[PDB]
């Protein structure tokens, strides 16, 4: 769940 | 892709306009200040790092987990440049914010931080003795990201020589002759092996940090140093 | 000095003729090893090509026109990387395996046997691999070897030393030119070597942690020189 | 130290 992964999908 | 259609103007022209800001800090020291106001400002800058990423050409056809991967190599190595690239007209400090100038005294305040303040502000004297530009800053910075954890791996390899291409584009619309362009391709290569290495001790000063918990680290710094080991 | 009116081809000859040799090991099949003593071979064999490492630095042209604090300080930061580069090299034709010494060779399956350091083996492989990718050369390894001898710690200090790094450049250009690349292709291959020794500098700060740890554990020998080749960083 | 002894040997 990193938060990086999130980061570069928005 | 597309990264690889672009010509050489074109592919500087969106490397200047990706370019993130210079963020300020949150001022209104010691080793709890010093590493309060750096990595809330590290924690700021990694935000639009990441959506300057997004933006460098080659990176998005890449996929998600390969952008991640990237990321975690060599953000710390990002920072230090942008770092060091913002220090250059300000000789013996080192420009965090335009509020936040530090001299090497106060990298006295930390333990073991010294030694980087040092090396940074090295690195940017160094550019300013090449007279570094800021088209080739951000060629430079690009080669970063997609180098850096590109061994723990083509069409990457592509990419790096289509900015090598632009490099030498930059150099010899500034007049260089030939051998100025390789010599001075060679110099600015040979200081990311010393970004590197900065980055490498940094990283290890941050672990020790978080260890010896003087400070709250957010969650993505922590995950982003957590990569490193 | 003499370094600086140097042409190409001669620095390239000086080069090769500095060359240290490969050693053995004293592996045998016969002997049972721990991960221990797999890495007590391993650090003797860095001893001993140390030794060997110090008088091929006295060879590049323009070190020892260098005061001894400065051959000291740049050989205790880049001697990690040297040796590394140098394994890499003898590990190109023996994909997936690292070539320590011709009587021994240990594929990445092998390198899980030691705790933390399967991953510096990997990144080995990885640069090994990238050299084959290339078909890097005997003169453009020797070249970037000195690279590194000169480079790795001139930032924690000299106008001098850049003057013989750009003999160097100017060297690797003659030799990619001489093999018939188009000046895009050369300066293509120029970045692609040079960008080497940024993982090559990665590499040796994460072994140089786990050469740390080694020493702490007290379990595998380290010699009194790779203590204090240590003990500087 | 033992690298300064080597160089100047």
């Amino acid at each position: 769940h990193k938060i990086l992964h999130r980061l570069l999908q928005d | 892709s597309l990264a690889l259609s672009l010509t050489a103007d074109q592919m500087v022209s969106a490397l200047l306009d990706a370019e993130p800001p210079i963020l300020y800090s949150e001022y209104d020291f010691s080793e709890a200040s010093m590493m309060g106001l750096l990595t809330n400002l590290a924690d700021r800058e990694l935000v639009h790092m990441i959506n300057w990423a997004k933006r460098v050409p080659g990176f998005v056809d890449l996929t998600l987990h390969d952008q991640v991967h990237l990321l975690e190599c060599a953000w710390l190595e990002i920072l230090m440049i942008g770092l060091v690239w913002r220090s250059m007209e300000h000789p013996g400090k080192l420009l965090f914010a335009p509020n936040l100038l530090l001299d090497r005294n106060q990298g006295k305040c930390v333990e073991g931080m010294v030694e980087i303040f040092d090396m940074l502000l090295a690195t940017s004297s160094r550019f300013r003795m090449m007279n570094l530009q800021g088209e080739e800053f951000v060629c430079l910075k690009s080669i970063i990201l997609l180098n850096s954890g590109v061994y723990t791996f083509d069409h990457i390899h592509r990419v790096l020589d289509k900015i090598t291409d632009t490099l030498i584009h930059l150099m010899a619309k500034a007049g260089l002759t030939l051998q100025q362009q390789h010599q001075r391709l060679a110099q600015l290569l040979l200081i990311l092996s010393h970004i590197r290495h900065m980055s490498n001790k940094g990283m290890e000063h941050l672990y020790s940090m978080k260890c010896k918990n003087v400070v709250p680290l957010s969650d993505l710094l922590l995950e982003m140093l957590d990569a490193h080991r």
